[PDB]
C-alpha cells in the first residue's frame, strides 16, 4: 500500500 | 482524496480475468477470425480496443453472441493480440510483426501499433 | 518466453472498466446491501472478492441477476469496496475502518482486512 | 515497454  | 492505494491491485485483477478466460468462465462473446473461434469477456474486449468498445456499445451489436472479423485479419495475429490484452505480454517476433501490427491497427490498439511502428523502423 | 510488456496495460484496462461501471455498461448483475443498490460487472466481483468467486461459479448463482448481501452489511462499507475494486484506491478513515474491514472480511478481500489490521493496530 |  503507497499513498498515491 | 485521502486514499490509500494497492500498487499490485491492477495487474491482479487482470490475472483473475485471465484465470476466468482460460477456464471459459462467464465468457459472453465468441470472435471468429477465418475459420479460428476465440472466446473472450466483451468488457476486456472494450476496455483494449477501439474497435470493440465502438461494437459493443452500439445499441444492437451490444447483445450479439458471435462476431465475425474482417477475413483479411490472421488468426495467429489475433490470438497475440487477445493474450496481450489478458496478460499485458505481447509475443512479437521478426515472423508475425507485419500480421500483429495490420490486426492491431484493425482493433484500434494504438501501444501495440506504436511498438511495432518502433521495432520495424529499428530493422 | 521472449515477450515484451506494456507497464501500464492492467491500470488502463481497470480505469476502462471502471468508465464503463459510472456509464452503466454491460453491467450484468445488482448487489442489495440493506436498502441500497450497487450495479456491477460479475467478472470484476469475482477477480477481487473470495465471497463473489465462490458465488459466480456456482452452476445455478452465476445466472441470478439479482444478490442480497448479509443484513449486517453497511451499505458504505460496501461502496468503498466497490470503488476500490474498480480503482485500486482505498478511502479507508477513522469513522468507516470499523465497517470497512468487517466488509472486506465478509468479502473475502485478503489485501484491505491485512491493512485494516495494520492501521487499528496503530491506534 | 520493458523486458518483463
Ligand atoms: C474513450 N472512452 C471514454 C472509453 N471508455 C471505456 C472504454 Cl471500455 C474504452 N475503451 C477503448 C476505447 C478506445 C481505445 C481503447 C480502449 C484502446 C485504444 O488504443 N483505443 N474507451
Ligand atoms: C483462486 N482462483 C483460481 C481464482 N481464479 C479466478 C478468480 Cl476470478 C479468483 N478470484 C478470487 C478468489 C479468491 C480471492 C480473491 C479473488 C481476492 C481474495 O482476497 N481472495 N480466484
Ligand atoms: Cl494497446
Ligand atoms: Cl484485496
Amino acid at each position: 500500500w503507497v499513498i498515491p | 482524496d485521502s486514499c490509500i492505494q494497492f500498487t499490485r491491485h491492477a495487474s491482479d485483477v487482470l490475472l483473475n480475468l485471465n484465470r476466468l478466460r482460460s477456464r471459459d468462465i462467464l465468457t459472453d462473446v465468441v470472435i471468429v477470425v477465418s475459420r479460428e473461434q476465440f472466446r473472450a469477456h466483451k468488457t476486456v474486449l472494450m476496455a483494449c480496443s477501439g474497435l470493440f468498445y465502438s461494437i459493443f456499445t452500439d445499441q444492437l451489436k451490444c447483445n450479439l453472441s458471435v462476431i465475425n472479423l474482417d477475413p483479411e485479419i490472421n488468426p495467429e495475429g489475433f490470438c497475440i493480440l487477445l493474450d496481450f490484452m489478458y496478460t499485458s505480454r505481447l509475443n512479437l517476433r521478426e515472423g508475425n510483426i507485419m500480421a500483429v501490427m495490420a490486426t492491431a491497427m484493425y482493433l484500434q490498439m494504438e501501444h501495440v501499433v506504436d511498438t511495432c511502428r518502433k521495432f520495424i523502423k529499428a530493422s
